[PDB]
């Protein structure tokens, strides 16, 4: 990044670590966490740090578990302001098959709804736990393979661990 | 921002004064705007522009209870909130 | 009935964190879901926005 | 002292919808079948509200009234049709 370092050393990306020895980095291989982002009106960032933007207004599948059935996540659109290219996300239903077929719901506020219900934070159930972060954006975590963030005014993010 | 004098001609944008009262015609994109001493807006448009535009004056169709037709797309009843 | 408590003068409603503000920035609670005080919405047949409080949705 | 023996939580049950067990808790709180719930809980017949944001309510149809366990101050109003 147009900066020297001596030999020996050892920077470290997010994902791993990296050694210089005889002017070649040597770098590790191994996986690290992904991230699929919504935020703005309609923009959206793959796992794979692919950024595009969708402006559809129906009920889309933002992700799933695709060769076993762990998990399914499923974002809504709406129209968003008087123009036509503002499309915000209002809501986002999350379905767990391991735990009762539930349907987890977070919506347009910091709220919750399993079920219908809804439900005061926190919410430890077995497996998945749901709290606020800074009493102002509300974090699923199912197990230590996936995280969430708050979709109140539209601003969802996952963590998926490199088991997926 | 900058106020500039009148008459004023730049980009195909006649800004003149005609009988007392003040013009603004766009020959080339097709519409002629004007204002009187009281003050009265005043849209002459094409007939290129037929079906085609939307706004606060309506649609340039034959029809005159359709012409409210939203930013979406919505034929409201009430002539407010349009 | 009229019932003893604390409640704070009639230009001011009650919000969820506490405070009471005017109906100006009073939330919608549409379905549930918790609305802005300024939020247009809509499906492709529903138009629906929150002005004051109050939900005006249309078809 | 041993001359003091107060109310810690109530607990309701329904036959009439799922069986179900509610369960007023030593704070404003309540928890149906384990789940704590935020108020409103509208169900069919059942209301459970807040009344001063610092008592609890529940209204089974038009027969049955509560109030809040937190402290222990329960009541109840029963219509005569029991
Ligand atoms: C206006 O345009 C629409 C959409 O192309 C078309 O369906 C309709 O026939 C047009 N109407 C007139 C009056 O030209
Ligand atoms: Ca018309």
């Amino acid at each position: 990044s147009g900066k020297r370092y001596p030999p020996g050393t050892s920077l470290s990306r997010d994902c791993n670590t990296c050694i210089c020895r005889n002017s070649q980095w040597i770098c590790s291989n191994e996986e690290c966490p992904g991230e699929c982002l919504v935020t703005g009106q309609s923009h959206f960032k793959s796992f794979d740090n692919r950024y595009f933007t969708f402006s559809g207004i129906c009920q889309y599948l933002l992700a799933r578990d695709c060769q076993d059935h762990s998990f399914s996540i499923v974002i809504e659109t709406v129209q968003c302001a008087d123009d036509r290219d503002a499309v915000c996300t209002r809501s986002v239903t999350v379905r767990l098959p391991g735990l009762h077929n539930s349907l987890v719901k977070l919506k347009h506020g910091a709220g919750v709804a399993m079920d219908g219900q809804d439900v005061q934070l926190p919410l430890l159930k077995g497996d998945l736990r749901i709290q606020h972060t800074v009493t102002a954006s509300v974090r699923l975590s199912y197990g230590e393979d996936l995280q969430m963030d708050w979709d109140g005014r539209g601003r969802l993010l996952v963590k998926l661990s490199p088991v997926y | 921002d900058q106020r500039v004098s009148m008459p004023y001609a730049s980009k195909g944008l006649y800004l003149e004064t005609e009988a007392g009262y003040y013009k603004l015609s766009g020959e080339a994109y097709g519409f002629v705007a004007r204002i009187d001493g009281s003050g009265n807006f005043q849209v002459l448009l094409s007939d290129r522009y037929f079906n085609k535009t939307c706004g606060l004056c309506g649609n340039f169709n034959i029809f005159a209870e359709d012409d409210f037709m939203t930013q979406e797309g919505t034929l409201t009843s009430d002539p407010y909130d349009f | 009935a009229c019932l003893e408590g604390c409640f704070c003068p009639p230009g001011l409603y009650m919000d969820e964190r506490g405070d009471c503000v005017p109906k100006a920035q009073c939330p919608c609670y549409y379905d549930g879901e918790i609305f802005q005080p300024e939020d247009i919405f809509s499906d492709h047949h529903t138009m629906c926005y929150c002005e004051d409080g109050f939900m005006h949705c249309t078809m």
